[PDB]
């Protein structure tokens, strides 16, 4: 599951490591208005 | 299968060099007695 | 044939057998090394036509 853009251009020590500060969501806005 | 190994003692002496020789051209047994490497 | 030659010729086949088992391993590494070269060499260059073919 690739979030954001998939476009066909973009398919090509000792210490304890965090999870990447990452959301799983993204804003989307659908205008039917004039 | 030199003369001098054959002064140094016995004929099998000699079937050690020949061996040494047929290996390696006696590389390894120079290497190892001598300290020079031959084929660096 | 003979009584000595046989003997003989035994023994210096066990010498460069060990002799040419240590090269054995020595052309074994350096066979490894060139493989892993060329493969790492051959990955980038593909991901490198990957890249021109993006660009």
């Amino acid at each position: 599951g690739q979030l954001g853009i998939t476009s066909p251009t973009t398919a090509l020590d000792g210490y304890r490591r965090l999870r990447p500060p990452v959301v799983a969501n993204l804003a989307t806005v659908k205008f039917t208005g004039s | 299968q030199t003369n001098p190994f054959y002064d140094i003692g016995g004929v099998s002496l000699q079937n050690a060099i020949g061996a040494n020789i047929q290996a390696d051209g006696a590389n390894e047994l120079i290497n190892f007695t001598t300290g020079v490497n031959t084929n660096a | 044939m003979g009584g000595a030659a046989i003997g003989g010729i035994l023994g210096g086949v066990q010498l460069v057998a060990g002799i040419s088992q240590a090269n054995s391993q020595a052309n074994a590494q350096r066979q490894s090394l060139q493989a892993q070269a060329q493969t790492t060499v051959d990955a980038s260059r593909i991901r490198q036509m990957e890249i021109l073919q993006a660009r």
